[PDB]
RNA sequence: UUUUU
C-alpha cells in the first residue's frame, strides 16, 4: 500500500493546486522567487500560468492539466530557460515523429541551442535541450546512454498518451527506468484523475509532485446541431454552457418526423464570414469526395494564387524532375488554388506538410482533414464541422466519446482573431437522443494504464544486474491503480459476502503469472539459461524493438537469412513492419514464396511451444500477422524501378507504402547491429546493401520543417 | 533502486547518432517568401 | 470506412 497525501493549497479564482506529499513529510509553501525571471514574456501570464512557474522555480514537480488553447506550452519553455540559464540539459519528448520536428523548429527559432533525436533524423546531438521521441529514451535508458548524466528537467508533452493498449508501454517504462535525481513537467489535457497521477509520481520517484488544473478557454464556444433534412442550425449549447432543452428537442423532432448535405452546409459557412474551417471525417475517401464535391467553389484571390504557386513551386523542387510528374501533385495543386485541400494518412508525407504550412500562412480556407489533424499539429481554425459520429477504431464500429469531441471542437476560435468559435455537428440516422446529450455534457474520459508485458522488457531486464521484471511489475501504474481499491473492497460488512471476500483476498499474482510462462517459453527456446541469465541468443534479440524479435532471431540461427540475395531479403522482411490490410493477395513466384513458407513454418514452430507453456496464443492470427501483400513492391523497389511505376502493383495508398518502407528501413538499421553481435560479417553487409538500395527518390525526402 | 548506468552499458552495444542531418535552409528560404499572408 | 513508432 502506498504512503502519501494531499494538502489542496488554496489558489485564487483561478485554477485548483494540489500538491502529492510523501506520508511524512511536512507541507513548506513555495518560496517566492529570488532573482531575474528566467524568461519575460510579451503579455500578462495568467493564474494557472503563473502557478506552474512558480512550481518550477522552486525545483518541484508539476503537472498541468489544461486545454490545448490555454497558453500550456509557456510553463516548458520556462523551464527550458531556466535549465539553460543554470547550465543544465533538457529533454523534451513527444509520441509522433511528425510533433518532435514541428516542436524542433519552433524551439530552434526561439532558444537557438537544440537538438532533434529520432530514429530516422539527428541533428547536432551535443545540446542542452534535446528533443527526441519517447522510444529513443526509453532505448538510450536501457543502454548505458550517457547523456542523462546531466540532465536536470524531463520534459512529457501529451502525457494522455499513456492509454494505448499497443503502445503505452513504453511511456511508464521510461518513466519507471529515470533516475530519482530528475524533475519533470507533465502537460495534460483536462481529465478527471490527475491528482492520482501526481500521487503515483510521487509513491514513483519520492518527490512531491503539484497538480494544476483549470477549465479556462480564452476564447468561448458555440455549438451547433444540424438535423438530416432542413435549412438552418440549432443552437444546442452556447458560451454559457447551459444545454437549451428547447432546440436538442426541435431538432431531434425534425430528424424524427422528417426522416450536397455537406455543400449547402460549407456554402453557408462561407457566405456568413466564418473562415477558415476545418470538416472533420474519419474515413479518407469521404475527404476526397467532399473536396470533389466542393472543387466547384472558388475561395482564394488571385494574388493568393500567385502566393501558392511560389510556395508550391520550392517544396517540388526539391522533389527532383522524375517525382514532379505523379498522379498526387498535379491532383492537389488546383484544389490549393482553390482554396481547399485535404488531409489524411494515405498522402504523401511531403504534400501533407506543405498543406500543413498552406494552412498555417491562411491561404486554405476549407480543410477536409482525418481525426489526427487535431491531436497535435499547431493550427487552429474558426469552425470546425463534423459530418458524421461513428467510426471504426480497429476492433468495432463505435461513436465518436466526448473526449474526442472535446479534442476536435476545441480547435476552434483563434486568440483575438475572432470572439466566438463556432462547431456545428451533423445527426443523419435514429440519433435516439440518449447519445448526443453524453457527447455535448460528458467529461473527456479517466485515463488508465494498460502496461502489457512484453519479450523485449523481460529480455532486458535480465541483461541488467541490479533489476528485474517483477520490480517494473510492482512500481506499474496499473499496480498502483489497483491497490487503490482498499476503500471498497474492506467496506463491504452490513450472498455477496463470499463475493466481496474473494476479490479483495484473491489479488497477490497480478501479471505474474504472464511472467512465469513468458521466462518459460524464453528458457524452453534457448534465450536465457535454466538460471534465468541471458545468453549469447537472447542478447542478439534485445537489440530488435520494432518487430517480433524472437521468430528474427530464430531465423538468425537457424540459417534462414543466408543463402538469400539482399533484395528478397529486404522484402522477405517486410511481412514484419506492414500491418494493414488489403482486399486482394497477389501471386508470388517461388522465389519469392520460398522464404515465405519457411517464415511460416518457424512461425509456427515459435507458436507450437509458446501454446504448450500455458500462453492463451491462438495459431491463425499469429501466422496472420505477418502480411506478405507488398512483399513483390518491395522486391520491385529494391531493383532500381520508379515510385510511380510501383504504385500500380497494388491498391494500397501512396502513403501506406512509404510508411512501410520507412519502418523497414529501420528495422533493417536494427537487423544491421543485431547481426553484428554473433560474429557475422556475410549477413552484416548484406542488410547494408539492402539499406542502399532503398533511401533514393521519395520515399526519403527531408522535411519541410527540419 | 535504479542503478547506475555503467551497469545497464554492459552486455549491448552503446547509442550512435544514426543518419546525422543538417539544415538545409529552405523552410527560413520559403518564409523568406512569406511577407503578405494573411496571418502576418 | 481511422490510427501510429
Ligand atoms: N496568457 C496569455 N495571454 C496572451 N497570449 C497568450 C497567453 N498564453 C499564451 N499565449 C499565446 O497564445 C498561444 C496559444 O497557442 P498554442 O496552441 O499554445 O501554441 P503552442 O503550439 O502551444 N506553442 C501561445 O503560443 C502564445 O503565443
Amino acid at each position: 500500500m502506498p504512503r502519501v497525501k494531499v494538502q489542496s493549497v488554496e489558489t485564487v479564482e483561478g485554477c485548483t493546486h494540489e500538491v502529492a506529499l510523501p506520508a511524512e513529510e511536512d507541507y513548506l509553501p513555495l518560496k517566492p522567487r529570488v532573482g531575474k525571471a528566467a524568461k519575460e514574456y510579451p503579455f500578462i501570464l495568467d493564474a494557472f500560468q503563473r502557478e506552474a512557474i512558480q512550481c518550477v522555480d522552486n525545483n518541484q514537480s508539476v503537472l498541468v492539466s489544461a486545454h490545448t488553447s490555454a497558453g500550456k506550452t509557456v510553463c516548458a519553455e520556462y523551464a527550458i530557460a531556466l535549465a539553460l540559464r543554470e547550465k543544465q540539459r533538457v529533454i523534451f519528448t513527444s509520441p509522433i515523429k511528425a510533433l518532435s520536428n514541428q516542436k524542433y523548429r519552433e524551439m530552434y527559432e526561439e532558444f537557438q541551442d537544440v537538438g532533434l533525436m529520432t530514429g530516422d533524423v539527428t541533428i547536432n546531438p551535443t545540446a542542452s535541450c534535446l528533443v527526441m521521441t519517447t522510444e529513443i529514451l526509453r532505448s538510450m535508458l536501457y543502454r548505458g546512454s550517457e547523456v542523462m548524466r546531466e540532465v536536470a528537467w524531463v520534459i512529457f508533452d501529451e502525457i494522455h498518451y499513456m492509454r494505448d493498449s499497443e503502445r503505452g508501454v513504453v511511456w511508464e517504462e521510461t518513466i519507471i527506468l529515470l533516475p530519482d535525481n530528475v524533475h519533470y513537467v507533465f502537460l495534460s489535457a483536462t481529465i478527471p484523475n490527475a491528482r492520482q497521477f501526481a500521487e503515483w509520481i510521487c509513491h514513483l520517484h519520492k518527490q512531491p509532485c503539484h497538480v494544476i488544473y483549470t477549465d479556462y478557454r480564452p476564447t468561448p464556444l458555440q455549438h451547433y446541431i444540424f438535423p438530416a433534412g432542413g435549412d438552418g442550425l440549432h443552437l444546442v449549447v452556447d458560451e454559457n454552457g447551459d444545454f437549451r432543452e428547447d432546440n436538442f428537442n426541435t431538432a431531434m423532432q425534425v430528424l424524427r418526423d422528417a426522416g450536397s448535405n455537406v455543400f449547402k452546409i460549407v456554402k453557408m459557412i462561407m457566405e456568413r464570414n466564418f473562415q477558415p474551417v476545418i470538416i472533420f471525417s474519419f474515413s479518407k475517401k469521404d475527404c476526397e469526395a467532399y473536396a470533389l464535391q466542393m472543387t466547384k467553389l472558388d475561395f482564394n484571390t488571385d494574388e493568393e494564387k500567385k502566393m501558392v504557386e511560389e510556395v508550391f513551386s520550392n517544396a517540388i523542387d526539391c522533389l527532383s524532375d522524375e517525382d514532379k510528374k505523379l498522379p498526387q501533385v498535379e491532383h492537389v495543386l488546383p484544389l490549393l488554388k482553390r482554396g481547399i485541400g485535404i488531409h489524411h494518412g494515405g498522402l504523401l508525407p511531403i504534400l501533407k506538410e506543405t498543406i500543413e504550412i498552406l494552412f498555417s500562412e491562411g491561404l486554405i480556407k476549407a480543410l477536409f482533414a482525418t481525426e489526427t489533424f487535431a491531436m497535435g499539429i499547431n493550427m487552429p481554425a474558426r469552425t470546425v464541422l463534423f459530418t458524421n459520429a461513428r467510426k471504426f477504431d480497429g476492433k468495432d464500429f463505435r461513436w465518436i466519446s466526448s473526449g474526442e469531441y472535446i479534442q476536435m471542437s476545441g480547435r476552434a476560435g483563434r486568440r483575438g482573431m475572432d470572439d466566438r468559435g463556432i462547431v456545428i455537428l451533423m445527426v443523419d440516422e435514429k440519433m435516439s437522443p440518449t447519445i448526443g446529450k453524453q457527447l455535448l455534457k460528458g467529461s473527456a474520459d479517466p485515463l488508465n494504464s494498460a502496461f502489457h508485458l512484453t519479450y523485449n522488457m523481460v529480455l532486458n531486464l535480465l541483461r541488467v544486474e541490479e533489476i528485474n521484471p517483477e520490480y517494473m511489475l510492482e512500481k506499474s501504474f496499473y499496480q498502483f491503480q489497483h491497490y487503490r481499491a482498499i476503500p471498497g473492497v474492506v467496506e463491504k460488512v452490513k450472498d455477496i459476502k463470499s463475493a466481496k471476500r474473494e476479490l479483495k483476498k484473491a489479488r497477490t499474482v497480478l501479471q505474474m503469472d504472464e511472467l512465469k510462462c513468458r521466462k518459460r517459453v524464453l528458457r524452453r527456446l534457448g534465450f536465457a539459461t535454466s538460471s534465468d541469465v541471458i545468453e549469447m541468443k537472447g542478447r542478439v534479440a534485445c537489440e530488435i524493438s520494432s518487430a517480433d524479435e524472437l521468430l528474427l532471431t530464430e531465423m538468425m540461427f537457424n540459417g534462414l537469412f543466408n543463402d538469400l540475395s539482399a533484395e528478397q531479403a529486404t522484402a522477405l522482411l517486410s511481412c514484419f513492419v506492414f500491418q494493414e490490410n488489403s482486399s486482394e493477395m497477389p501471386k508470388l513466384t517461388e522465389q519469392l514464396a520460398g522464404p515465405l513458407r519457411q517464415m511460416q513454418e518457424c512461425a509456427k514452430r515459435i507458436a507450437k511451444v509458446s501454446a504448450e507453456a500455458k500462453l492463451e496464443i491462438d495459431e491463425e492470427t499469429y501466422l496472420s500477422s505477418f502480411k506478405p501483400h507488398l512483399m513483390d513492391v518491395v522486391y520491385t523497389w529494391a531493383t532500381g524501378a520508379t515510385f510511380a511505376h510501383i504504385c500500380k502493383m497494388t491498391d494500397v495508398f501512396e502513403g501506406s507504402i512509404i510508411r512501410c518502407m520507412r519502418r523497414l528501413e529501420e528495422l533493417l538499421r536494427q537487423m544491421c547491429q543485431a547481426a553484428k553481435a554473433i560474429g557475422n560479417t556475410e549477413l552484416e553487409n548484406k542488410f547494408a546493401e539492402g539499406i542502399t538500395k532503398i533511401k533514393r527518390d521519395i520515399v526519403f525526402a527531408a522535411s519541410l520543417y527540419l | 533502486p535504479i542503478p547506475d548506468m555503467s551497469k545497464f552499458a554492459t552486455g549491448i552495444t552503446p547509442f550512435e547518432f544514426e543518419n546525422m542531418a543538417e539544415s538545409t535552409g529552405m523552410y527560413l528560404r520559403i518564409r523568406s517568401l512569406l511577407k503578405n499572408s494573411p496571418r502576418n
